[PDB]
């Protein structure tokens, strides 16, 4: 029953449209740290704690 | 004679008509006539047997 047909009188008969979508995303940050103090480096019996 | 002839095809493609198929063609031309010296024409006017 929707199929599209046409006559030799052809005109404004069978239209047709056409949809986009779209997509996002986002971005965060991350992180850690420690810290040391000196004479435990120095002091320390393993040379090659760091 | 000025001759205008549009085949069937992308040339008649209309918003009226978007597959285009319909076509056409026209002639005209001009004319007019000026008499110089009416005294030189001449007629006789009688009826003809059947």
């Amino acid at each position: 029953s929707k199929l599209p047909l046409l006559t030799e009188n052809g005109g404004r008969v069978n239209r047709v449209g056409f949809t986009r979508i779209a997509r996002e995303g986002s971005i965060h940050k991350f992180g850690f740290f420690y810290e040391f103090t000196q004479e435990s480096i120095d002091f320390d019996s393993d040379d090659g704690l760091m | 004679f000025t001759v205008m002839t549009k085949m069937p095809g992308k040339e008649t493609a209309d918003r009226n008509d978007p597959y285009g198929e319909t076509g056409f063609s026209s002639i005209k031309w001009y004319y007019g006539i000026l008499v110089k010296r009416p005294e030189r024409l001449a007629l006789i006017k009688t009826v003809a047997p059947l």
